[PDB]
RNA sequence: UAUCUGGUUGAUCCUGCCAGUAGUCAUAUGCUUGUCUCAAAGAUUAAGCCAUGCAUGUCUAAGUAUAAGCAAUUUAUACAGUGAAACUGCGAAUGGCUCAUUAAAUCAGUUAUCGUUUAUUUGAUAGUUCCUUUACUACAUGGUAUAACUGUGGUAAUUCU
RNA sequence: AUGGUAGGAUAGUGGCCUACCAUGGUUUCAACGGGUAACGGGGAAUAAGGGUUCGAUUCCGGAGAGGGAGCCUGAGAAACGGCUACCACAUCCAAGGAAGGCAGCAGGCGCGCAAAUUACCCAAUCCUAAUUCAGGGAGGUAGUGACAAUAAAUAACGAUACAGGGCCCAUUCGGGUCUUGUAAUUGGAAUGAGUACAAUGUAAAUACCUUAACGAGGAACAAUUGGAGGGCAAGUCUGGUGCCAGCAGCCGCGGUAAUUCCAGCUCCAAUAGCGUAUAUUAAAGUUGUUGCAGUUAAAAAGCUCGUAGUUGAACUUUGGGC
RNA sequence: ACCUUACGAGAAAUCAAAGUCUUUGGGUUCUGGGGGGAGUAUGGUCGCAAGGCUGAAACUUAAAGGAAUUGACGGAAGGG
RNA sequence: GAAUUUGGACAAACUUGGUCAUUUAGAGGAACUAAAAGUCGUAACAAGGUUUCCGUAGGUGAACCUGCGGAAGGAUCAUU
């Protein structure tokens, strides 16, 4: 037989199912960021837990330690590159103080809304999903895309779409067909 | 989803020592019912067939492995291949064609054996049980995914396969001709589709020599069948079907009929046939496929087997591959002295046609058996008188022909209602036969096989002076032959009448023979009849005239042909004793 | 899986006044006799006789569940059809 | 059981071949040859996975049967012939000459060498004894037997082998101050001068070794291959020269050239 | 991601269990089911029983060819191209499946053969034999078979012969 | 049985076996026996730390080919897609005889709470052979597949009618800019699910990726599964039944006013998934080495001696100077 | 042995040990792990016997229990 | 050099016992649990109307009673 495919699970449900504070918190997050279920919030809190566990394992190590220097610089670099971690706060103690809204501001949905091509997070979601968006010269239809802060300058409409031009679309071409039918 | 029943074996059930653990265990016995009746003095435990749910608890709770769960046939509402119509016959499986090889279909008539061949040929595209909205080929093939039939059916759409069926109805084919009228030969000539010399000469093998020149309509059923085979054999086709080839053929022809079909076989070619006679199937088929099910209701095709194991399962009635029992275990003076046409002299020779004691009258294919029976009925007179008009005949034609819009039960009124006494009279004889089913149906679209059975009952009705049943073997299954022979037997003791039966089979003949009119003579050229010789003597003469020997099976008394040059066959010619159980 | 032997009217413990509508079943693999409680309202009218039922525990890890004295199993399917599908009239039984 | 094995599953193949874990259940099992199957490189993985001159094993066979590649001067049209340490590989079309030397990461390198250098190879002597009729011989690390050797050649020395004849050109002894190649173990690929060797009668003589950046390490004597005196080696060393930069210095060097 | 909560009392604080709560490359089952990628899958009970078909064969310039095989020549009246069968040579001891047995046994890491077998691969390596040694002879080359084939057959039947 | 000396046998060492001799060898630090629903390991799940449970199963080693035993050939087998016998099943038969071994790949019966196609191919990965060429149910490819795992549709936006703040006003209940949400009020835009030329894909296809043509909007292309006393999110409801029917993991609810049953409405939780059964882990400091408890809640043997086990006072070179 | 404190401990009654125990490690032995079934069956072993010592499970159950509090009662003691 | 044949080691199996590890039937007992508006008393809880409990022995319709030694978990922390 062939080598097994590795897979892993990307979220984790919380321990107490029904607690009113956490429910109202996650509904505020879902409404402000335009999310469809609690699995997205669980995905981000899982990713943040993994980052915090690695940083917790490095801060127990003393300073000048080669593992701590190497992997702390790499983790800090990946966080400042994706834009979750600010340029001044680069000291592996700010890494611990991160929270899920820092990750949620960097999704392509909220970035399309903040750049102003959208007018809503929900409009941004459907604009992404229906393929009118291109982060480089390449279409992305995944709302959780986590743009890398030199890609923020290049989020724009897709060339092979309306709103980036050169052919209108199904319902517009139908309505034009009816009006040209009535003219002749 | 088949119904499951617990059977108890007579071997290794010993109630005196068993403490009746089967009986205590049974849930149905606990609810009150006597599902298992067993006491310590008893010979054998009894398990009720209809009061067993087949849980299998009894099987685990026996000191001995005396109990065993088997299946039973049932309607399945799954894996359906074809429905003709709403509340019509249902075909569940489909036999898988094997290349290079003969694949035989065995079952009761009306089970869908003919339905299978049409489906495989492409004549009847399956609907998968959707009569209302038949699926197209794209959907049929995707149903067949994961099977050899998918690739086989894909080829048929691409015209990679040519498939020809040999029709099971001999009677239909004379009606429809290429032209208004034609003799036998010119039909063959245009569709030879094979060089005569280079391939083996089927016409010499299929004994068609004289009958190349007769017009097709004059031919009897016996001759006609060998013509039907000839039309399929001349074709160049990838797949070859043969429906009921044994019918209207005598013992020597049947062996030759086995010989011709196998000669077709090639690595590319496919050959699949539905044959009812067990004995010919030994030399006909590599593999045997059992079909089963209640007749005209449903039919299920099973896994193939090799012939030796396949035939023995069919006689046993219990397929071991699928753990079911399908329950079919087989177990006065009138000296006419001439008749001619000028071409075929059936010189008769004197007979003391006996009193009230059934007689066979047995010939060969061109030997003109019907002429005698036409002459016992007054017809086809001798030229130079000496024609006795004494006898009154209830005959039944070989070529039974429907001319009337008749429902069966009304045809029961029209001729055969009579007095219809309950004991030992026409009511009693009907009960074994399934004629109670067919009363509703129209005779015109009553099946050919069933039409034979209705004619057999129809002819027996009027006592007259002498009913003469002509050729009652065709279009019957194996089991139906056993029933029909006994039903003739029981009736014909009760009437003090006689019958001249015109069989082309042998095994029914031997069961229904007290004295034997033999028909030595060249077939299809001037014959000579003889006297009604006694049973042991009369089979043996005909058996001498063909160089065929029959052996009596030790276990089941089934009559099996011998090899043409073999130790038993050599021994029985030397001893002079071509047959047994005389 | 088991085979239904009879239908029982076991009355509940104190204080509770009810008839609990269980069945006796003989297990198919063991031959052992077992009492199983047919769960919902009116569902004893499916579980009539000699049937193949499927049984599960109640969740109490081998203990008798409630006011019901001495049953440890519940019925899940009867004749290959699940009892809630029969109860919500999603499906319906075969004849036998 | 019951006899020798003929297959080799992927995930059981040596890790330094760098065969990806998908694309097949099997790996090319090296046939019996001059090298042990773990410390070897079959010609299929060298021609396909390292030089990209083929896309299939079928194309590697098509290359081999027209006698293009030859290894140590002999043609070798075998798909899983074990090419090992210090073997020369000649591709006469493109007139290319490789030597199998390790990079410091522990894997076989694509070390292109010149045409003068392809005329020889080094071998570490594994045993010196007297064969029949009193003729002495040496056995090098790739199993070559060389008769009538110099009497000064004892074990763990390196002899320079001519590869047109099987003769010995010269030889490097074993003492302090000798340039060594580590072939085996954790330190596989490193080059350093030997400082001293530890007797350890009864098994597994150790040897202490320091590279050009004065980093010491120690290795069993089984994994050490002397390649010359300090300064000049007797072969051309690959890029990197067996230095073993740490991962910190390695990403610093990668951020220089990027 | 170092968290608990409900139930003994008229109320209280405890012991203490039951119950909840979260997960499961843990199975099964119910209800429901649009899309993309990826994927386990007759282990558990019965290492219970098997209809059918397939899963082990193999040829190079380079062992043997008079196929009464097929080809076209023009080297070649001994053969010489392609190529069935058959003999010879290798392979069939690898792979795949399963987990019954097995508790210092297997196994794992670590040793040993200065206590042994090893087809193959790779590298080395064999002037000595005219066995009575002036011929008793063939060494510019010695003897039998036997298969396939051809023909005659046996058995109900077999990859029988 | 433990050892000694000789031999025999083996590829070789050895009580491996034989002849003679001696009386040894293991064990409370658990031998020997019994049980295992026990193939071992890499590993898996769940864990603050320590742990607990599992590992038939993608790799490594072992063993087996219905059960036993014996052997031929060969470098290599105690070989089973080799042979021989017995035991157990079981096929054909002309009764003389013959042939068997799916814990290979498909498939069938049986068993059960439990698991897929008697399909295509050597194109890739590799293996074998006289060999680049032939072969390979090894292996790959598609089928079935809610076992797990990843991403992620089921709508987005206006214009007008309806429920809101200071202020431009300093023009008392007047437009309400600047928003926030309801609407038996209307508009165009947008797109895939699906269908399908084509090309790509592939050994050939299917599908994915791409793409003409078609494909939307409220009875359309309509998301479920469990719940609403507490634990534990969510009813100051409305009909029905009346200790019945039923619910309820636990406490409990139900005898005319049921926050709990049976329903309608509304609401909540997770969501292409959710519920149940069984097992296991955390919770469990309810197994406690970390880290429990023993007067009365469960539990200090009636008392002392005592072998193994575990545990046992202090002391020996320190300071100084470069 | 007793009296008084409460450093402290404990669920409390109470305790100079029942303290020096989440700031958890001086040495060592024995016993317990919800209530029944049950100190019961069964097998050993000692005993003349009576019995002793070892010692379960199926099944069943949502409490059984400890120390205090406030009432109610007492064929308990006092007072008004 | 084939059939056949002598001894040997290996040894499947077979027949007659005999042990143990596993099931069934089973006259009868013999308990325990749950649920049960039963029968007779009232042993314990108050000095429960003879303080209660322990071990042991005997007796009795049933709780239980009685002898001997012990305990306070007593109804007495108390007579310089
Ligand atoms: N063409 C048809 N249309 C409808 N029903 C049919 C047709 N053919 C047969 N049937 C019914 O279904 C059964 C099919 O079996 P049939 O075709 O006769 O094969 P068999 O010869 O094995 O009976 C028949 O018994 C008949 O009752
Ligand atoms: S197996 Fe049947 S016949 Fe035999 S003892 Fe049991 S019940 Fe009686
Ligand atoms: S199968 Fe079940 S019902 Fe039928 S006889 Fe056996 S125990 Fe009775
Ligand atoms: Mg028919
Ligand atoms: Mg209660
Ligand atoms: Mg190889
Ligand atoms: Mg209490
Ligand atoms: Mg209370
Ligand atoms: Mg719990
Ligand atoms: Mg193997
Ligand atoms: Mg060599
Ligand atoms: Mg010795
Ligand atoms: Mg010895
Ligand atoms: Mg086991
Ligand atoms: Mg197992
Ligand atoms: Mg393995
Ligand atoms: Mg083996
Ligand atoms: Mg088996
Ligand atoms: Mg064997
Ligand atoms: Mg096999
Ligand atoms: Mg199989
Ligand atoms: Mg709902
Ligand atoms: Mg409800
Ligand atoms: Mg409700
Ligand atoms: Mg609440
Ligand atoms: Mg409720
Ligand atoms: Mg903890
Ligand atoms: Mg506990
Ligand atoms: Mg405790
Ligand atoms: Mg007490
Ligand atoms: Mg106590
Ligand atoms: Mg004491
Ligand atoms: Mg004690
Ligand atoms: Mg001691
Ligand atoms: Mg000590
Ligand atoms: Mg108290
Ligand atoms: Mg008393
Ligand atoms: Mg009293
Ligand atoms: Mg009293
Ligand atoms: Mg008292």
């Amino acid at each position: 037989p062939r080598a097994p495919r590795t897979y892993s699970k990307t979220y984790s449900t919380p321990k107490r199912p029904y607690e009113s504070s956490r429910l109202d918190a996650e509904l505020k997050l879902a409404g402000e960021f335009g999310l469809k279920n609690k699995k997205e919030i669980y995905r981000i809190s899982f990713q943040l837990s993994k980052i915090r566990r690695a940083a917790r394992d490095l801060l127990t190590r003393d300073e000048k330690d080669p593992k701590r220097l190497f992997e702390g610089n790499a983790l800090i670099r990946r966080l400042v590159r994706v834009g979750v971690l600010s340029e001044d706060k680069k000291k592996l103690d700010y890494v611990l103080a991160l929270k899920v809204e820092d990750f949620l501001e960097r999704r392509l949905q909220t970035q399309v809304y903040k750049l102003g091509l959208a007018k809503s997070v929900h409009h941004a979601r459907v604009l992404i999903t229906q393929r009118h968006i291109a982060v480089g010269k390449q279409i992305v239809n995944i709302p959780s895309f986590m743009v890398r802060l030199d890609s923020e300058k290049h989020i724009d409409f897709a060339p092979t779409s309306p709103f980036g031009g050169a052919r209108p679309g199904r319902v517009a071409r139908r309505n034009a067909a009816r009006k040209a039918e009535a003219s002749g | 989803k088949n119904s499951r029943i617990a059977i108890v074996s007579a071997d290794k059930c010993k109630p005196k020592k068993c403490r009746q653990e089967c009986k205590r265990s049974c849930p149905v016995v606990k609810t009150g019912k006597l599902c298992i009746e067993v006491t310590p003095t008893s010979k054998i435990a009894f398990i009720s067939e209809i009061l067993c749910i087949g849980c299998g608890i009894c099987v685990k709770k026996c000191p001995f492995d005396a109990i065993q769960i088997i299946n039973l046939p049932t309607n399945l509402e799954a894996h359906v291949t074809h429905r003709y119509s709403a509340n019509s016959f249902k075909l569940h499986r489909l036999p898988t064609p094997r290349p290079g090889q003969v694949l035989g279909l065995v079952g009761t008539n009306g089970i869908g054996k003919s339905t299978a061949l049409k489906i495989l040929a492409g004549k009847q595209k399956p609907n998968l049980g959707r009569f209302d909205d038949p699926p197209e080929w794209q959907e049929i093939i995707k149903y067949f995914r994961g099977s050899e039939l998918q690739n086989y059916f894909t080829k048929m759409l691409e015209d990679d396969i040519k498939a020809i069926i040999k029709p099971q109805y001999v009677d239909n084919i004379p009606r429809a001709i290429k032209g208004p009228v034609q003799k036998v030969g010119e039909l063959l000539k245009l569709r030879m589709e094979k060089s005569p010399e280079d391939v083996k000469r089927y016409i010499k093998i299929l004994q068609l020599e004289n009958v190349l020149k007769r017009d097709i309509e004059k031919l009897s059923g016996g001759e006609l069948q060998r013509f039907a085979i000839g039309m399929s054999c001349v074709q160049e086709a990838d797949v070859y079907m043969f429906d009921e080839p044994s019918s209207y053929l005598d013992v020597k022809q049947r062996l030759n009929a086995a010989q011709i079909i196998r000669s077709l076989l090639a690595p590319t070619k496919y050959v699949i046939c539905v044959e009812h006679d067990l004995s010919v199937l030994d030399y006909l088929s590599d593999f045997v496929c059992i079909i089963y099910g209640v007749p005209s209701v449903y039919g299920v095709v099973t896994l193939p087997a090799s012939v030796r194991e396949g035939i023995n399962i069919f006689l046993d009635g219990h397929i071991p591959a699928e753990n079911l029992r399908f329950r079919t275990e087989a177990l006065f003076s009138y000296p006419s002295l001439k008749k001619t046409q000028g071409d075929f002299v059936l010189n008769v020779e004197e007979g003391e046609f006996s009193d009230s004691e059934i007689l066979v009258m047995m010939g060969e294919n061109g030997t003109g058996k019907t002429t005698l029976i036409k002459l016992l009925a007054g017809a086809l007179k001798p030229d130079e008188g000496q024609d006795i008009p004494k006898l009154n005949v209830s005959m039944k034609p070989q070529k039974i022909a429907p001319k009337f819009p008749g429902t069966v039960r009304q045809l029961f009124f029209k001729k055969i209602r009579g007095q219809f006494l309950n004991p030992q009279f026409q009511t009693d004889v009907v009960k074994p036969l399934r004629i109670d089913d067919i009363i509703d149906q129209e005779v015109q679209h009553l099946s050919g096989g069933e039409l034979q059975r209705v004619a057999i009952v129809l002819a027996l009705g009027i006592p007259a002076d002498i009913y003469l049943i002509d050729e009652p073997s065709a279009y019957l299954d194996s089991e139906q032959r056993i029933i029909c022979s006994k039903v003739i037997r029981r009736f014909i003791l009760h009437n003090k009448k006689t019958a001249f039966i015109v069989e082309h089979d042998f095994i029914m003949a031997t069961y229904l023979a007290d004295k034997v009119i033999v028909f030595e003579g060249i077939p299809s050229k001037n014959a000579h009849a003889r006297a009604p010789e006694s049973l042991l003597t009369g089979c043996n003469r005909f058996l001498k005239n063909l160089n065929v020997t029959f052996r009596r099976d030790p276990n089941s008394f089934r009559p099996r042909i011998n090899k043409l040059d073999s130790q038993m066959d050599k021994e029985q010619k030397s001893s002079g004793n071509y047959f047994f159980l005389d | 899986k088991g085979i239904v032997l009879e239908k029982l009217g076991i009355e509940s413990k104190q204080p509770n006044s009810a008839i609990r509508k269980c069945v006796r079943v003989q297990l198919i693999k063991n031959g052992k006799k077992v009492t199983a409680f047919v769960p919902n309202d009116g569902c004893l009218n499916f579980v009539d006789e000699n049937d193949e039922v499927l049984l599960a525990g109640f969740g109490r890890k081998g203990k008798a569940k409630g006011d019901i004295p001495g049953v440890r199993f519940k019925v899940v399917k009867v004749s290959g059809v699940s009892l809630l599908a029969l109860w919500k009239e999603k499906k319906e039984k075969p004849r036998s | 059981a019951r006899g020798p094995k003929k297959h080799l599953k992927r995930l059981a193949a040596p890790h330094h071949w760098l065969l990806d874990k998908l694309s097949g259940c099997y790996a090319p099992r090296p046939s019996a040859g001059p090298h042990k199957l773990r410390e070897s490189l079959p010609l299929i993985v060298f021609l396909r996975n390292r030089l990209k001159y083929a896309l299939n094993g079928r194309e590697v066979k098509a290359i081999l049967m027209q006698r293009h590649v030859k290894v140590d001067g002999k043609v070798r049209t075998d798909t899983t012939y074990p090419a090992g340490f210090m073997d020369v590989i000649t591709l006469d079309a493109t007139n290319e000459n490789f030597r199998l030397v390790y990079d410091v990461k522990g894997r076989f390198a694509v070390h292109r060498i010149t045409d003068e250098e392809a005329s020889y190879k080094l071998g570490k002597v594994k045993k010196v004894q007297l064969g029949k009729k009193g003729v002495p011989y040496v056995v090098t690390h790739d199993g070559r037997t060389i008769r009538y050797p110099d009497p000064n050649i004892k074990v763990n020395d390196t002899v320079k082998i001519d590869l047109a004849s099987g003769k010995i050109t010269d030889f490097i002894k074993f003492d302090a101050g000798k340039l060594v190649y580590v072939t085996g173990g954790r330190n596989l690929g490193r080059i350093g001068t030997i400082v001293h060797k530890e007797r350890h009668d009864g098994g597994f003589d150790l040897v202490h070794i320091k590279d050009s950046l004065d980093n010491t390490f120690v290795t069993r004597l089984n994994n050490v291959f002397v390649i010359g005196e300090q300064g000049k080696p007797y072969i051309s060393l690959p890029k990197g020269k067996g230095i073993k930069l740490s991962i910190a210095e390695e990403r610093d060097r990668r951020r220089a050239q990027q």
